[PDB]
This record gives structure tokens, C-alpha cells and sequence, in this order.
């Protein structure tokens, strides 16, 4: 999350920790990402492995 | 130079002597003592 | 008599090593080598 | 041999001399303090009821030496009861010396019955010279060494022991200054005492040393012929210390003294090898300051830091000014060289605590100059690396430290002189008050362009879903 | 020269499986919350419980490939009863103030337990742990 603070990428392991807070669009890019590892998510558990095993 | 005031003294004062508790000498201690105990028969 | 049957358990040199006594022979050869012979 | 002998016995199932054991006691006395014990320990108990006065008195020193304060009683009053059955011939000078003895546990635990003791002793028998040592020490302790006319007196008694002209020299150290003796005549006794008494007398060697190393120290450098005086002074000493080592290799004071003469001819690394191998030998408040001190030479302040600390919460249990100046200092250096805040906060906290206990001048120009670094340092500082309200504080203590100043130029004798004082506080109320008020307006805006843009944003984000 | 230095009183010493090997628990005497797990070789450097031990670590023992050390040469090591050699193979940058650190000296395995200030220094990649008694 870009726009609170305490839920955002630590700032002592980048160096461009000062100019994310607030951005739009790249919140847009992570909010993409985010979509597709929920959909990867149930497609996983919902599909192919039922049971939930997840060492293959 | 106007900076922080301190002033540095080296400790290695001597204590004073301890005067402590004094052994006594056993009774083998003693040349006496020692002959007539050796020279039992 | 007193002084004969007085016996002190540790040396007036040696009150320094107490029980526990450590060496500074180095130390007194660095300081020969770097005081003494200081150039 | 003896250990064969009780081997062998054993063995053979027939009684063990008890003398073999009184006998391995002495030879481990310098050896074992732990295993002859535990021999006169199994002597005493083949003994029985057969245990004697030099038993019971060996073994109540032994626990004094182990701090067993509980057992050293016990067996010193097993001595003192076991006294009624001593030879009369002996009896008086075995009296003397367990009462001698329970005078030394009663100092260790009240000095007042100790006192009462030493006098019964003294007037049982004026000429013993510990006794009267102790008494006059413990008097001295009581009265501030009030009682200069005693010490002289004990040392006109016993001019030739060597404990009456060491505990006389002590005193000497201790209170010269305040009974305006002569600087040298300390020396001048322990040159007699070296010529024509013992010339291996350690006490008295490292005492001229230390004398000699406090004269070289306060004299005057002004040419290459006064630093070479200093330096034969300092090698006087330094002879004293070698010849004493020469005497006893284990002697830490003579280390002590040598790393000291390196500190003052800058040696930095012999005398924290020194100071490291003293710590690890002995642990006092003097070789905790020492470390420190090293450490702040040798420029690793944390360590320096960490010594201090030890040395006040051991010893000085946190009363002691002298020990939170350095603290303070070492974490000033700490700030300063790291451009730390955290480092100047703890500063800025340890001297107002250490002023609060004492409320001196000097630690109030220490306030006033940690606070101008503070708001200089801030100052100095980005906005990004900063906050409005490490700012507000500074403000505040730079205007607190020019009132402080003003104070401090308004004194007597203050540390440093007034125009000084003044001068800098009126630099830094033209130029780093207004550069303060400028990075405080810088900080706010800044602040005020992350709450725009964190409040456009959302906006934005709700318009889009 | 050093990156370390304390005195550690023993609390335990387990030899369990091994014969050679014991496992000693320390803390510090100047500073608590400090601990020292350490492996040793009984046979070499025997320590019994309650000993008082003086643990400094260094990066470097001056003052690649390893020779006997020559009699007329000095070094750091000669001050101390007992040197080993290792690799430090965790770093635990951990809570506000608690620093662990696992150090392997060919197998035989020691974890340092204390805060971040006094373990600074030690984020080397291999560390020579010089124990004196």
C-alpha cells in the first residue's frame, strides 16, 4: 500500500523511499499485480490442487 | 577554543596497606618440635 | 615471639597476585626495548 | 612424597599423620589456596577434639580469604574458645593475636568494635606496630586525615618498618596539599627509606614514580629542552617501574604508571594493551576510567562509552559528577564524528541530569555548547532527514543556552571568559536563530506537499472505482 | 585490533553425546543479556562450571595457504590459552535491541546473544575467538 505509511514498503531498503508515497499509478501497477496473484490464488486452490498440497 | 569542558586524570593511586590476619606457625614449624618428632623410635 | 609465630599468607611483592596471579614479563621487555632504549 | 605417604597409608588402612596434611597446607599456601584448605580441613577432622589454636586460626583466614564471613567467625570463635586450654607461656601472644585478628573481622564488618578491640590490644601491648597502623588509619578515615601529628609520631616510633613509612607515605599523598606540606618531602622520606632501608622496596619506588610523573606533567613546555627534561623525569620513573618489575613481574601498578607515561608520550596502543591486560587481572573504578579514557584516544568512542558505564554503575553507583562528564564527552565525540542525534540527545540528557546534581557553571556552559552543536547540526541537516519537532526543540535550546550564556557572562569566574561568552551567543542569536525559523518554514511545507498530495490521491482512487 | 571483549562466567557445561566436545553457557559480568553458547575441545582447553572466562573476538590475528607458525614470530594469539577459527554464517538483525550471532568453527558451533551496540562490529565474514583462563 502506497498511500499509508506504516503498511508500505520499508524505507531503509530503498533508496527512492521518499518519492512513492502518494503516487498514483504505480499504486495502480500494484494493485494489478495484487489482482493477479489473488486470481493465481483460487485458480490454485479452487482447480488443480483441491486438497490444498503445495510441494510439486 | 570555547568546546566542551572536561579534564582528565589518570587513577593509579596506591591503596593503603591491608595489615591483614596473621597465620601462626604449627607446631612442626619449629626445629624442636621437628628433631624430637623425627627422632621418635 | 610474636614476630617468630606471626606468618603472613601472601608477600609484600606478591600481594598483587592475590589467588590469581599474571605475567608482564612482555610487558617489561617492550618497555626496556621502548623507554629505556627509546631513541 | 607426602601425597605417596597418604597414598600409600590409605592403602594400607593405617591412620594418616595429620602433620603430613599441616604440611602440604604450607607448601600449598603459596601454591593452592583451595587445596590446603581442603588438606587442613581433613587434618582437622582426623584430629577431632584434638584441633589446636593454629588450626582453627589457619582455617578462619583461609574462609576471610574466601570471603566464607560466616565460616572465618565460626572458626575464629572456636579458636578463642580453644584459647582457655593454651600454654601460659604462649597464651598472652596468642591472645594478641586472635584478638588481632577478630579486630580485622569486626573492621570488615563495624569498625567501631574493631576500634574498641585495637585500643584493648594497644593498651595490652603498646609496641606492636599493625594494630596502631590500623587504629591511626581508621582515625584518619573518621577524621579526614585530621590527625597528621599521630601519623608523624607512629613514624618517629618505627622509623625502620617498612609498613609505618608506607601507611606514613600514603598519608602523605592523600593529604599534602591540604596540610601544605612540602611537595618533595614525600620524596625525600622514600629516598631515605630506599637508600638506607631497602632498596627493593616496591611501594616506595612506585610512590617517587608517581611523583615524579606529576612533575614532569605539570612542567612547562616551551622548547626542545624542557620536553627533554619532562622526558628524563618521565624515564626516572620509568626506571622506578622497571626496577620494580625487576623485583615482581606481577605488578600491575607498575604496568599502570608505564601506560600512563605512554599516554603522555601518545604510545596509544601499549597502554590500551596495558589497561586491557590490568582489567582482565584486576576490576576498580580507576582501570574502568583509564579504559575509557584510552578508548576516546584510540577514537572508539562506543567503547569508551560502554568502560564509562561500567565504571559508574559498579563503583560510583551513579553519584559521581566527574564520571557522567565523560560519558557526556564520549557521546558528544560520538555525535560529532557519526552525525548521530540520537548520540547528542543522550548527551544533552546526561549533563542536564549531571547539572541538576550539581548545578556548576561549568556543566552549564557544557549544556549551552551541546545545545548550539544540537541546533547547529539540525540546521545542517535536510528536511527529509529531520522533523518540526526536532526543530522546535532546538529553538528552544539555543534560546535557553544564549540565557545561559548571558548567566555565564555575568558571573564571577566564569570557565571560559565573558566577552567570549557573549560574542558567541550573539553569533548564534543573529545568524542560526533566523537559519533555524528558515528550516522550520522549509519543513512545514514540505510536510504540507505530502498531505496535498496523500489527499489528492485518494480522491483520485475513489473517482476511478 | 579486537571487535569484542568481555568476562563470561560459565552457567553449564553439557558434554552429553561426545566425549571431546562440551557445550559451556556464559554471561557477561559487566553487562547481563549478553550469553555466549559456545563449543569447545574438552581435552585441550577444560573448563569447569563457575570459571571465569576472558572471550575476545578479532578479524585478524596480526599485529593463504596456512603454514606451522614460526617460534620468532609474534601475534595476537600469544596472549591466550586457547584460539579457534571460523565462519559467521547468520547475522540476526532481530528485535530493537537483540542481536544473535552464529559463528562455525569447523563444526563446533557458538551463538553470541547481546545488543546491537555492543555487536556492531561483528558482521565479518570469518572471526578468530581467542578464550584465555
Amino acid at each position: 500500500d502506497l498511500m499509508d505509511e506504516k503498511n508500505s514498503i520499508k524505507p531503509d531498503v530503498i533508496e527512492y523511499a521518499a518519492d512513492i508515497l502518494g503516487d498514483v499509478e504505480l499504486q495502480k501497477e500494484l494493485n494489478s499485480e495484487y489482482e493477479q496473484l489473488v486470481s493465481d490464488r483460487k485458480f490454485l486452490r479452487e482447480i488443480v490442487f483441491v486438497n490444498g498440497d503445495h510441494n510439486w | 577554543r570555547q568546546d566542551y569542558i572536561a579534564k582528565v586524570r589518570y587513577q593509579n593511586d596506591l591503596p593503603a596497606p591491608p595489615c591483614p590476619p596473621k597465620l601462626l606457625k604449627y607446631e612442626i614449624e619449629k626445629e624442636a618440635p621437628q628433631k624430637e618428632f623425627l627422632k621418635d623410635s | 615471639e610474636i614476630a617468630s609465630n606471626e606468618r603472613v599468607l601472601i608477600d609484600h611483592n606478591k600481594v598483587l597476585r592475590g589467588l590469581k596471579p599474571k605475567d608482564f614479563s612482555s610487558v617489561a621487555k617492550d618497555c626496556e626495548l621502548r623507554i629505556l632504549k627509546e631513541k | 612424597f607426602l601425597e605417596k605417604y597418604v597414598a600409600v597409608c590409605q592403602e594400607e588402612n593405617y591412620p594418616i599423620l595429620p602433620e603430613a596434611y599441616l604440611v602440604l597446607s604450607r607448601v600449598y599456601e603459596n601454591k593452592d589456596l583451595n587445596v590446603a584448605l581442603d588438606y587442613l580441613m581433613k587434618a582437622n577432622d582426623i584430629l577431632g577434639d584434638k584441633a589446636n589454636v593454629y588450626v582453627l586460626n589457619n582455617l578462619g583466614i583461609y574462609h576471610f580469604f574466601r570471603n566464607n564471613v560466616s565460616q572465618s567467625s565460626d572458626f575464629f570463635a572456636q579458636s578463642l574458645e580453644a584459647l582457655n586450654n593454651v600454654s601460659p607461656q604462649n597464651k598472652e601472644a596468642l591472645s594478641i593475636t586472635l584478638h588481632y585478628n577478630k579486630a580485622r573481622v569486626e573492621e570488615v564488618s563495624n569498625q567501631s568494635e574493631a576500634e574498641k578491640l585495637y585500643s584493648k590490644l594497644m593498651e595490652k601491648c603498646p609496641g606492636y606496630t599493625s594494630n596502631k597502623i590500623r587504629y591511626i588509619y581508621l582515625l584518619a578515615l573518621k577524621s579526614n586525615g585530621n590527625n597528621y601529628a599521630d601519623v608523624q609520631q607512629l613514624l618517629d616510633d618505627f622509623p625502620s618498618d617498612l609498613e609505618v613509612r608506607s601507611f606514613y607515605g600514603w598519608f602523605l599523598k592523600r593529604y599534602g596539599r591540604k596540610n601544605g606540606l612540602k611537595q618533595d618531602l614525600e620524596s625525600q622520606h622514600h629516598k631515605d627509606t630506599l637508600i638506607n632501608y631497602d632498596k627493593h622496596d616496591c611501594y616506595a619506588l612506585l610512590s617517587l614514580g608517581n611523583i615524579y610523573a606529576t612533575i614532569a606533567r605539570e612542567m612547562k613546555v616551551t622548547d626542545q629542552k624542557q620536553n627533554e627534561i619532562k622526558r628524563q623525569q618521565y624515564l626516572r620513573a620509568a626506571q622506578f617501574y622497571h626496577k620494580v618489575l625487576s623485583i615482581d613481574p606481577k605488578n600491575i601498578y607498575a604496568a599502570q604508571g608505564i601506560a600512563i607515561i605512554f599516554s603522555d608520550k601518545e604510545r596509544t596502543g601499549l597502554a590500551l594493551e596495558i589497561f586491557k591486560k590490568v582489567r582482565d587481572t584486576v576490576q576498580d573504578l580507576g582501570t574502568f576510567i583509564n579504559l575509557g579514557h584510552c578508548f576516546m584516544e584510540a577514537k572508539q568512542f562506543g567503547k569508551a562509552i560502554e568502560s564509562y558505564t561500567i565504571a559508574l554503575e559498579k563503583f560510583s553507583n551513579g553519584m559521581d559528577s566527574k564520571l557522567l562528564v565523560l560519558i557526556g564527552r564520549a557521546w558528544y565525540h560520538r555525535g560529532f564524528y557519526e552525525k548521530s542525534m540520537d548520540a547528542y540527545k543522550k548527551a544533552l540528557e546526561v549533563s542536564e541530569q549531571a547539572y541538576q546534581l550539581s548545578k556548576l557553571p561549568a556543566l552549564r556552559f557544557n549544556i549551552v555548547f551541546i545545545q548550539f552543536q544540537i541546533a547547529d547540526f539540525v540546521k545542517s541537516l535536510p528536511n527529509t532527514q529531520r522533523d518540526l519537532t526536532t526543530l522546535e526543540n532546538a529553538l528552544s535550546g539555543l534560546n535557553d543556552a544564549i540565557k545561559s550564556l548571558l548567566k555565564l557572562a555575568e558571573l564571577e569566574q566564569p570557565p571560559y571568559p565573558s566577552e567570549d561568552l557573549k560574542a558567541r551567543a550573539t553569533m548564534g542569536s543573529n545568524t542560526l536563530r533566523n537559519q533555524l525559523e528558515r528550516a522550520i518554514q522549509d519543513q512545514q511545507d514540505y510536510e504540507m506537499s505530502i498531505q496535498e498530495k496523500l489527499r489528492t490521491a485518494r480522491r483520485k482512487q475513489q473517482l476511478d472505482e | 585490533s579486537a571487535l569484542f571483549d568481555d568476562i563470561f562466567t560459565v552457567q553449564t557445561v553439557d558434554n552429553g553425546r561426545y566425549n571431546k566436545v562440551s557445550r559451556i553457557i556464559g554471561i557477561s559480568t559487566t553487562n547481563s543479556a549478553i550469553k555466549l553458547t559456545l563449543d569447545i575441545n574438552n581435552e585441550m582447553f577444560p573448563v569447569s562450571q563457575d570459571d571465569s572466562l576472558t572471550v575476545t573476538l578479532a578479524n585478524s590475528l596480526s599485529l593463504k595457504s596456512w603454514r606451522p607458525p614460526k617460534p620468532t614470530d609474534k601475534s595476537l594469539a600469544d596472549d591466550y590459552d586457547y584460539v579457534m577459527f571460523g565462519t559467521v554464517y547468520k547475522f540476526e538483525e532481530g528485535d530493537e535491541d537483540k542481536i544473535k550471532v552464529y559463528v562455525s568453527f569447523g563444526g563446533l558451533l557458538m551463538c553470541l546473544e547481546g545488543g546491537y551496540k555492543s555487536l556492531a562490529s561483528l558482521k565479518q565474514d570469518n572471526l578468530y575467538i581467542l578464550i584465555r583462563r
